[PDB]
């Protein structure tokens, strides 16, 4: 579908299409665009990298899809998973979490420091 | 060294007949048209490309060392001097003759 | 547009000597080399030789060497070129008719053609 | 077998590219200090059967070079004391000494103080060629064309090597292959981390410094049938050049306003002499007979190869024009092309002029005054090489004639960039294994 | 061997000195400055574009990977026994320049499929 | 949340719980600032380069499979995790960090062709 | 061309070559007549339907 093209897509269509969106996210004074491109250019790697350190430390790096062991709390939405992936898109349910995305940032951050934590003692003994 | 053999001095041609002069050469060579005294006027730039602007009827081909400047229904315009050049060497050119 | 326009005919002398000049615009004339041809009468075109118009360096032939001279001048605010062609010490076989031509690329494939002076000694 | 597809990363595989190279080299005009501290071993891997397709005539770090070499030019000519108020009538009497004719003027000029409501009256031993008529009223030659601004005092001009290096992701070839002319496959190929000691060094009809061949004398030319293409000759032995001003100068500091200072000749302590340059006979006759050597392989062994004095054009381009010391000299070399070679302590003296209104890499507008330079001056240079064009319309009936070349100046960085090509590594790669998730 | 030293070498010998090339990729107040920036974030910007590739297809911090996509003949028809002996990687590039769009593209494909997969076999 | 190198003080025992803290003020953000974010982004890419040549992209903690020279250090593991910090333990390894760097390269170098090897059965 | 100083032109209108007359735009009468009734129909909706 292209670039974006899942936009209005549900949840669950847009997921078989991640990759459409994750190529388009790093494709691309001596004169005026100069400095000014380049200064964008290196805010675009920053966030890609920013993004890419996000992944790593919650240990989904590499994946686009990735579980974790932080439990759903009921209070951050109390919709069932068909009312998710079936009815809603993307752009609606990113809408309903933002304000909980960055608690739901420090479990995911936590509960993998605790599983890093657990897998070390359990490979030393 | 540069070698140049050209085609007689002079090809009688009637309108709507199909004439190849061709000239024998080791370089680039373009083909040039000559009308009565005026400045030459380039047909064909390398072996076998357009010059911008000219008649589509105009057309060569190389082979080996020979190249044919193929025209395709030839009008009374056309008939001029023509002639082969590589590099500063210039053959005294045909003269189609109508 | 790109244009090479040439100077009247002349008649000169026999031992005298003759210029012929060939104002060129339209175009970045300091990029393509500007030869000089010869037509004599009713023979095929001859080569008198071609001027670099940024270094001003000319190049004749053994024929042509030492009589020709082959000169550019770039009038003020670079709106017009003039290449000069000199002859120093003419003679019977001079009668022609001088072009001064644009070598567009390595192919010499001249398509710009000055108008023509013609001189008789 | 059934195979499936297996990525490799880090393949040693490249594909030819263009990107801009970035200056390492061990005040002057050539920055050094903002360039990088190159390391002092250079890493050369010798790349075992890989033939790759050179060709230096369309080489991008040719113009790259010289672009960055124009611009490091003009950033250091910008920020200092630009000479406008010298453009003005001078009244220029002939120099004291009894007599080349008239190569020195003294030219007395009213000229600007650092009160603006003041004029003073300086003079300035001005030279024949910076001068033009307009009996006694001359101007500066720059006037009606150019902008002129000082070169700049403290700035020197003497070339010091830098090497071009390629950023990561890019790898640059040389070619160690010897006797190999500019395009080809050239089968001896090495990856290097940056090039040689390559100094900046203009000049026209003779590549002075540089490096020297390996085997013997190379003729380079983008075709060899065409006139308007330059021949570039590499020796396989220098010759010494000994290049001398004698006049020994006396340089004066005049106020042309608040805190500008333009530096004149205001004298000469000693004997009004011609400046020149030394070349020995006989090195430079066996140069030539290597030279028409390699230049009959190209042309055949029946031709009477000789070689004559540059044709007409500016100064720069028919007199052996360089810069020694500070001081731009322009040498008549009609002594060094000469002789007509046919098929089988003494020293030639060239006449240098010496200019000080400049304009350098074929531009106008931009005029440039090299200060005097204070007493003798002495070079010593390696003739390495020369740029030659052969006259055309030979009807193929021999006799060829070569003279001295142009002041193109990118014919001069392609004689040390020849030997290297610029290309970008492609670390991905896919190929079929019995590998299997 | 040094850095691009098995650029002459077998394919197999090279599989052990992917490494050096590996590690090799990284590394107007003048005019040196603003051109060594811009080689600086192109360096960086190849480098970035190399690596989401190797991990949209799973391959992500390896040199060497397998992949579940099939090779299918119509890229090449050539015996795996002499590819790895009788062949060097340029070579090897200049054949199959002109298909490395659509087996990317079935890279991605395949692992989003096995990501889907993954996942679902996860859920129960 | 101790905060921003909080732990650089306290043993080793609690500093490790807050390695998540530095490692993301490594990436928070004219010609110099340019060149500042530049050189920043590629050590971090250095960094995260050296992990992934080591078999430890994408972890903070990594377990390898280098055996531990005594001529390194002669101290136990209780006195290195619970007497000193990371400070004085990296004064105490300061010349001995690129041969445990290139042994860890080697090993992984072992660890990938074994996998190859293995998985091409 | 007037040189004003060193490599610096002044470019002046030296004399105009024939008789002396005035610039000018031309607009088609009976396209902007229409255009202008389009663009009062389309204000009449945002201003009512009465207005002038
Ligand atoms: C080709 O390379 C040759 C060397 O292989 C070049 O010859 C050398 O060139 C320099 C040119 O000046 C000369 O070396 C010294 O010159 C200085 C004068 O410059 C210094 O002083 C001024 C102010 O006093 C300062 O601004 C400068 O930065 C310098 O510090 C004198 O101090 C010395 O007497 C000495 O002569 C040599 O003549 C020469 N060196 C040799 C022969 O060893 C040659 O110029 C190059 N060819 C070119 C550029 O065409
Ligand atoms: C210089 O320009 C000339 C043309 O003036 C180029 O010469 C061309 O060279 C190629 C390669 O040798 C010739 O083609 C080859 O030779 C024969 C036909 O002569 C035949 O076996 C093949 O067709 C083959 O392509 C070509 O004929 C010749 N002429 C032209 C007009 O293209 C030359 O490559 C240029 N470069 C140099 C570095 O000399
Ligand atoms: C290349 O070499 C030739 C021959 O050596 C040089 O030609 C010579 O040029 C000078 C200077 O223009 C001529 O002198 C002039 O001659 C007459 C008197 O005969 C007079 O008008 C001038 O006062 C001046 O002295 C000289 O005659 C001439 N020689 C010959 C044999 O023609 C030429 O200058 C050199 N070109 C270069 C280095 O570019
Ligand atoms: C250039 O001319 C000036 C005068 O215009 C000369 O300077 C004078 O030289 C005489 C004779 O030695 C002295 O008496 C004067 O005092 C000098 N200075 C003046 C008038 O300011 C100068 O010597 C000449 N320079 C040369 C020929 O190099
Ligand atoms: C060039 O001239 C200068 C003066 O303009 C000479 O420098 C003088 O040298 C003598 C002898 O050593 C000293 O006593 C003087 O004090 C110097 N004068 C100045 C003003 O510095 C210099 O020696 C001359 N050079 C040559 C090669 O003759
Ligand atoms: C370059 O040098 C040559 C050789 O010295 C000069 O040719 C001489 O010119 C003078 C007049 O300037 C004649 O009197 C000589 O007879 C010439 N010598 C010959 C023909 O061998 C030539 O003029 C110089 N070029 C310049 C100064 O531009
Ligand atoms: C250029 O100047 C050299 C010195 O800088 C000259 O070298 C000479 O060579 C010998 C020793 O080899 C001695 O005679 C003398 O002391 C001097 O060093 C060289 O000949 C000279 N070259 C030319 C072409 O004039
Ligand atoms: C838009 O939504 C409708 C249902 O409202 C659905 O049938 C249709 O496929 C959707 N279109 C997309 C995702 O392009
Ligand atoms: C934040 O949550 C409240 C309810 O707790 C909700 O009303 C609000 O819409 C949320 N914010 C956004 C920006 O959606
Ligand atoms: C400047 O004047 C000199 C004086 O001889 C002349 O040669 C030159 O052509 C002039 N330059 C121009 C008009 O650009
Ligand atoms: C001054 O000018 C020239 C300079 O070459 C010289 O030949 C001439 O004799 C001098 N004129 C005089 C003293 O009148
Ligand atoms: C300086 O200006 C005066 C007038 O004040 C004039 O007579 C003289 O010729 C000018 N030049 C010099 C060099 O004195
Ligand atoms: C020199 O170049 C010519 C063509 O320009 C070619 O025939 C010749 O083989 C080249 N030299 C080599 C490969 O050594
Ligand atoms: C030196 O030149 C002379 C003629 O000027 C000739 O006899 C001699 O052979 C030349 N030397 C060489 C090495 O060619
Ligand atoms: C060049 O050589 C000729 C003889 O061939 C000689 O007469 C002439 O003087 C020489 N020119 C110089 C040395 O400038
Ligand atoms: C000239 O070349 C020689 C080697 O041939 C070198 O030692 C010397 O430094 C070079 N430079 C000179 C004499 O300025
Ligand atoms: C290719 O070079 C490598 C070393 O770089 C060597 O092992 C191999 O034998 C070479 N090829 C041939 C055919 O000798
Ligand atoms: C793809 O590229 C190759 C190599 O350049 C070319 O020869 C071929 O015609 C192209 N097409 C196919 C279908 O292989
Ligand atoms: C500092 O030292 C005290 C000593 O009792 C220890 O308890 C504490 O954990 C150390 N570190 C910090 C960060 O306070
Ligand atoms: C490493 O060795 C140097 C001497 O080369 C020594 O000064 C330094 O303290 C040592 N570092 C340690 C043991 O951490
Ligand atoms: C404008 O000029 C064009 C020709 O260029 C003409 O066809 C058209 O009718 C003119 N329009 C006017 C006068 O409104
Ligand atoms: C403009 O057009 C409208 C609508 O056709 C018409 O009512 C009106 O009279 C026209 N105005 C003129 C011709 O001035």
């Amino acid at each position: 579908l292209g670039f974006l093209g899942a936009a209005g897509s549900t949840m669950g269509a847009a997921s078989m299409t991640l990759t459409v969106q994750a190529r388009n996210l790093l494709s691309g004074p001596g004169t005026v665009w100069g400095i000014k491109q380049l200064q964008a250019r290196v805010l675009a790697v920053e966030r890609y990298l920013r993004d890419q350190q996000l992944l790593g430390i919650w240990g989904c790096s590499g994946k686009l899809i990735c579980c974790t062991n932080v439990p759903w709390n009921s209070s951050w939405s109390n919709r069932n998973l068909s009312e998710i992936w079936d009815n809603m898109t993307w752009l609606q349910w990113d809408k309903e979490i933002s304000n909980y995305t960055q608690i739901i940032y420090g479990l995911l951050e936590e509960s993998q420091n605790q599983q890093e934590k657990n897998e070390q003692d359990l490979l030393a003994l | 060294d540069i070698q140049m053999t050209q085609s007689p001095s002079s090809l009688s041609a009637s309108v709507g007949d199909t004439v190849t002069i061709t000239c024998q050469a080791n370089g680039y060579l373009n083909w040039y048209q000559q009308r009565r005294g005026k400045a030459p006027k380039l047909l064909i730039y390398d072996g076998s490309k357009l010059e911008r602007g000219v008649p589509s009827r105009f057309s060569g081909r190389r082979w080996g060392q020979e190249y044919n400047l193929t025209i395709n229904n030839l009008q009374p315009e056309d008939i001029a001097t023509y002639f082969c050049q590589v590099y500063e060497f210039v053959v005294p050119g045909t003269r189609l003759d109508l | 547009q790109v244009q090479l326009l040439q100077s009247g005919a002349a008649v000169t002398k026999p031992g005298a000597s003759v210029r012929v000049s060939c104002e060129a615009s339209g175009y970045n004339i300091r990029d393509y080399f500007i030869h000089w041809w010869r037509q004599a009468p009713g023979q095929g075109l001859q080569w008198v030789g071609w001027i670099n118009p940024k270094t001003g360096q000319p190049n004749n032939p053994r024929q042509f060497q030492g009589r020709v001279s082959l000169t550019r001048h770039a009038s003020w605010d670079f709106d017009t070129y003039s290449f000069y062609m000199d002859l120093k010490a003419l003679r019977s076989d001079d009668t022609a008719v001088y072009f001064c031509a644009r070598q567009r690329s390595d192919y010499w494939d001249f398509d710009v053609w000055g108008s023509g002076t013609q001189v008789t000694v | 077998e059934n195979l499936w597809v297996t990525v490799y990363y880090g393949v040693p595989v490249w594909k030819d590219a263009e990107t801009t190279l970035f200056c390492a080299s061990d005040h002057n005009v050539w920055a050094t200090h903002a360039c990088v501290p190159t390391d002092p071993n250079p890493q050369e891997i010798h790349l075992e059967n890989v033939t790759e397709e050179f060709n230096m005539w369309k080489n991008n770090m040719v113009e790259q070079m010289h672009t960055d070499i124009i611009s490091l030019w003009d950033q250091s000519l910008k920020p200092c004391v630009k000479l406008t108020p010298l453009c003005v009538t001078l009244q220029c009497t002939n120099v004291t000494n009894n007599i080349m004719r008239g190569e020195l003027k003294n030219c007395s000029f009213n000229m600007t103080t650092e009160l603006r409501d003041k004029k003073q009256k300086v003079y300035s031993l001005f030279y024949r060629l910076d001068v033009v008529q307009i009996n006694k009223e001359y101007r500066l030659i720059n006037c009606n064309t150019s902008a002129i601004t000082q070169a700049c005092p403290k700035v020197s001009f003497e070339p010091i090597p830098i090497h071009y290096c390629a950023p990561a992701g890019f790898a640059i070839l040389k070619c160690k292959d010897k006797k190999f002319n500019g395009t080809g496959p050239c089968p001896s190929v090495s990856t290097v981390q940056c090039t040689h000691g390559i100094k900046p060094v203009v000049s026209t009809q003779l590549l002075l410094n540089g490096s020297l061949a390996e085997e013997e004398v190379m003729i380079r030319s983008e075709n060899i049938t065409n006139n308007a293409k330059n021949i570039l000759v590499q020796f396989n032995t220098p010759v010494q050049i000994n290049c001398t001003r004698p006049n020994n100068n006396t340089r004066k500091s005049i106020r042309i306003g608040p805190g500008q200072a333009f530096y004149a000749t205001g004298d000469i302590i000693g004997d009004i002499r011609q400046a020149h340059c030394n070349v020995s006979k006989a090195t430079w006759n066996e140069t030539l007979g290597k030279v028409v050597k390699q230049l009959r392989k190209h042309f055949g062994n029946n031709t009477i190869i000789r070689f004559a004095n540059s044709s007409g054009g500016d100064l720069e381009v028919t007199t052996h024009s360089f810069n020694c010391g500070g001081e731009f000299f322009y040498c008549n070399t009609s002594g060094l092309f000469n002789s007509t070679w046919i098929s089988n302590n003494d020293s030639i003296t060239l006449p240098c002029r010496i200019k000080q209104i400049i304009n350098m890499w074929q531009r106008i507008g931009q005029a440039m005054y090299a200060p005097p330079i204070q007493g003798v001056i002495r070079c010593v240079s390696n003739i390495t090489g020369l740029i030659l064009t052969r006259d055309g319309g030979s009807t193929n009936s021999t006799t060829e004639t070569f003279r001295p070349g142009g002041g193109d100046m990118r014919d001069n960085w392609r004689s040390e960039l020849y030997k290297y090509k610029v290309v970008k590594i492609e670390p991905l790669g896919v190929a079929p294994t019995r590998c299997k998730r």
